[PDB]
């Protein structure tokens, strides 16, 4: 992404973030999935149930073709690792439902971008580039 | 649209159309003797919001399924919490079914709400167990559907607050349903107030190179909730 | 590092404005001038060049237009560094404009080329350079046929010498440092993902490509 | 909606939804001094319309096309004949890409503007020759999609002025681009001022009995257009 | 050079005025001091002049009549130009007063002649000399008689030393630099086509004659 690269020519940061899911599949398919987001400090969820337990959407792509999910604040200060993660995964709610003679086999593309509220401090230089 | 209740949002259409079960909307008690003494809590923050179950895969030999609540939320998120314990409850539900299908696939479900449903015994005496009366977050599946396995035509299941989905016009239904009881506190853990109930009438049918299972996901919000004192 | 904690605060704004990411002077350069009489040259040209370290390069490859003014300052010791009390000359070249050909040639007595003479014991020198394009912005992409010589968009060229009558024998190198001011950029483009095989073109290996994360055991496990 | 420019008619949607590149529409010049001395040539009548390229197969294995601008209009109509001559040119343009899909064909596209776009050697020095940079009304295919042929991020291309097809939801994608350039006219023979791209990031796909290529139709509107001394 | 396109704009009117075409500090000229006791003379004298070098001659010669003040800089180095604290005595000489006959004579000590003393080590010294003309202005053409020696329009003359009781063996080189300031000029005039036989005079070969344009094949074919 941008925010990746530009991250790297800066030593800490902080804001909001926001991922969307779009589904590229037939217009005849149709199904749901599970996004959910962890915050840090927790190990990614073992399940569905406590997926649900937490911050979520419910997303019909035979509905709605294309979902957000603002992470409301994340953080890196900062060669002991500081950031603490926290994870979004994707479940199967259903199973993805096809009509006869239709492929059967569809692709998530995912995004990510920063909100407004995301700031960035103490300029340095890239560790993409070696020279 | 997207109905958001707390940190929880599913993705549903706009429609005025629901079922109110007998017409009543889910109220909080009217002030009794007890709960003068200590008053009651209604915690609206993270205990009351959309649950969502494991999805049933509803297949051309398929029977149907119940659930029974309070007990399918005993188990979960903050509301199980709350339930245990708390040895006064009363609540009311909004109840979402849900269903995923290709227009090629046809069927049809009755989705009904039954208070006080009883399974009985399909012997003797074989007093049904726990798992007839909780099933539990999963549920259970009929054995008998023309009965409902309580010994009664599921022909006159509509005098119970229902929808039909046929795979035809709606994928979905949605039924309100206020607490009923004979008293206004009861016991969340063991006695379930009422049962909610998937039967397929019409068999599902597809031609093959369909998916040969159709999901049916459910939906629990739960309405006005009322605690009391703490076990 | 250290201090590790959760920063619930809005950072400075200032830091992330076009203008101060391309402020901070620094290396643009390094030039050897040997004087030696007729065994070896004895002065320098550099022509002013952006591109000529990837650091700097990839920051203005993040942009189709950028418009500035430069800030020069040459930094220039003798090999083990101990200076001495010698005269020198950098002149500047405007675009357009012939280059010295040797130390003594005619063209450093030209004055149309902007010259400033300092010893070498003083303090470094500074210079300000404007504007220099014919069109409104400096494009480093340019989709047709630019031709006509070497890197584009020419800013000028620097050159230095040593002033005195007999060549000095004396061994030099030129450190230049480059400060950006009064940046504006246009037309945003995506930061280079690939090595950079060569100045002046965007090529890149073909049969070797890098991808732009790194590598996990399996898309369902994070961590 | 039918869209009628001088003699071509198109059929097309009436949608509000377009993309304006960076915000800002197509204008003519603020005046100049060369152009004070000799009045530009502002011509509509049979110059600025709808053009329709040959229409692009989108199969399986592809890898996505990429135009250059003024160029693929070079030898075209009357707009051709004016890019011709004219040591001065300045336009901007109005760009619909469309495609024709049944329901049951699933994939999307990637579709952008990108100023200035140079294509790279893909060795040494290789130069690109007049192929890459000037490809005509045809138009060229991509190598390393991946990579773009500049060397950088297809992930990143979303900060060009773009929109995405994606055969679920819309067929089609309008980008209305004005004049970007550092200089107000230049020569439209030598310098090709951006390129419009169409990559599929999800591959197309179908089930066996549908229609194996997909095409995707080019439509050219200049807007604004400017041209100086003949040559 | 590069960036070929066209320029549809004005450009800057400000570089085209009389003032700032002879403006740009530029060598006027170049002396040699060798302080040798009395096998060396150890000083110098270097008459003001500005048609010493053909360049700036040539753009004097476009105009009849100029007016302007004068602004000189001593850049001095040693042979080989590594420096040594000695001090430097530039004195000027108005027009119409004896110049030094020798290192220690007793015009160096004169105070209408006004004098500037400065270390070698030190940044090179500036001055500036008015307009000095009995006319109304300088003018390097006139028809008649002069005579009276050696440049027309005598500004002065400036002489160098080193300040020492003992003569120190030193062997000196000052570049002059002038800079002309607040230039007015009057009743322009063809700029010259052919090479200058000597100065003073606008002498030519009669026998060669050079040509304004170049030659081509023929005249009905351009290129």
């Amino acid at each position: 992404t941008l925010v990746g690269q530009i991250c790297r020519y800066y030593t800490q940061w902080s804001g909001s973030l926001k991922v969307t899911f779009m589904f590229t599949g037939s217009f005849m398919a149709t199904g749901k999935m599970l996004v959910a987001y962890s915050p840090p400090g927790s190990a990614q969820p073992a399940n569905r149930e406590t997926a649900m337990l937490g911050t979520h959407v419910i997303w019909d792509f035979g509905l709605q073709s294309s979902v957000s999910l603002v992470i409301p604040w994340i953080s890196n200060t900062h060669n002991y690792d500081y950031y603490t993660a926290g994870v979004v995964t994707l479940w199967y709610q259903t199973n993805y439902v096809v009509p006869p003679e239709t492929p059967g086999e569809a692709y998530i593309i995912a995004m990510g971008a920063d909100l407004y509220k995301f700031t960035l401090k103490i300029c340095k230089d890239t560790d993409e580039v070696t020279q | 649209a997207q109905l958001t209740v707390g940190n929880s949002s599913i993705t549903t259409q706009e429609a005025a159309n629901i079922v109110l079960a007998y017409g009543e909307w889910p109220e909080y008690c009217p002030d009794t003797d007890a709960t003068a003494v200590d008053k009651p809590t209604r915690p609206d923050v993270s205990v009351n919001r959309f649950y969502t179950l494991d999805s049933k895969m509803w297949q051309e030999n398929s029977t149907g399924w119940y659930w029974k609540f309070p007990d399918v939320l005993n188990k979960t998120g903050v509301f199980g919490q709350n339930a245990q314990f708390h040895y006064l409850y009363r609540s009311g539900f909004c109840l979402h079914v849900q269903c995923n299908a290709s227009k090629f696939h046809q069927g049809a479900l009755l989705v009904a709400v039954i208070p006080e449903f009883v399974i009985a015994g399909r012997g003797e005496a074989p007093h049904p167990g726990f798992t007839t009366t909780f099933p539990g977050t999963t549920g259970a599946t009929f054995h008998d559907p023309y009965v409902l396995d309580s010994g009664v035509p599921l022909s006159q299941a509509l005098i119970y607050p229902h929808q039909w989905i046929n795979l035809r016009t709606n994928n979905c239904a949605t039924v309100i349903v206020p607490y009923i009881n004979a008293v206004p506190f009861d016991s969340a853990i063991n006695h379930s107030n009422f049962g909610l109930i998937v039967i397929p009438v019409s068999p599902l049918k597809y031609s093959s190179g369909a998916t040969t299972a159709i999901p049916i996901t459910i939906t629990i919000a739960p309405l006005n909730s009322e605690f009391g004192g703490l076990r | 590092m250290i201090e590790t904690r959760c920063v619930v605060n809005r950072n400075g704004v200032l830091e992330t404005t076009i203008n101060h990411f391309f402020s901070r002077s620094g290396l643009v350069g390094v030039v050897n001038l040997t004087d030696g009489g007729t065994d070896t040259t004895g002065y320098v040209t550099w022509d002013i060049d952006i591109m000529g370290f990837v650091q700097l390069r990839r920051k203005c490859e993040m942009f189709t237009y950028m418009r500035f003014n430069a800030e020069f300052t040459f930094v220039t010791t003798t090999k083990n560094g101990e200076a001495r009390p010698y005269m020198l000359q950098y002149m500047y070249v405007p675009p357009g404009a012939p280059k010295p050909t040797g130390r003594d040639a005619f063209q450093w007595q030209t004055a149309t080329n902007p010259s400033v003479f300092v010893k070498l014991t003083d303090p470094p020198a500074q210079v300000s350079v404007p504007f220099m394009s014919p069109a409104s912005a400096y494009q480093w992409f340019y989709d047709g046929y630019p031709t006509f010589g070497c890197p584009n968009n020419m800013m000028g060229t620097f050159a230095v010498r040593v002033v005195s009558r007999e060549a000095s024998q004396l061994k030099l190198q030129t450190r230049v440092y480059m400060k950006l001011k009064h940046v504006r950029a246009w037309v945003p483009r995506p930061i280079r993902s690939q090595p950079y095989l060569l100045k002046n073109f965007p090529n890149y290996d073909s049969s070797k490509i890098t991808n732009s994360a790194r590598d996990r055991s399996s898309i369902k496990q994070a961590n």
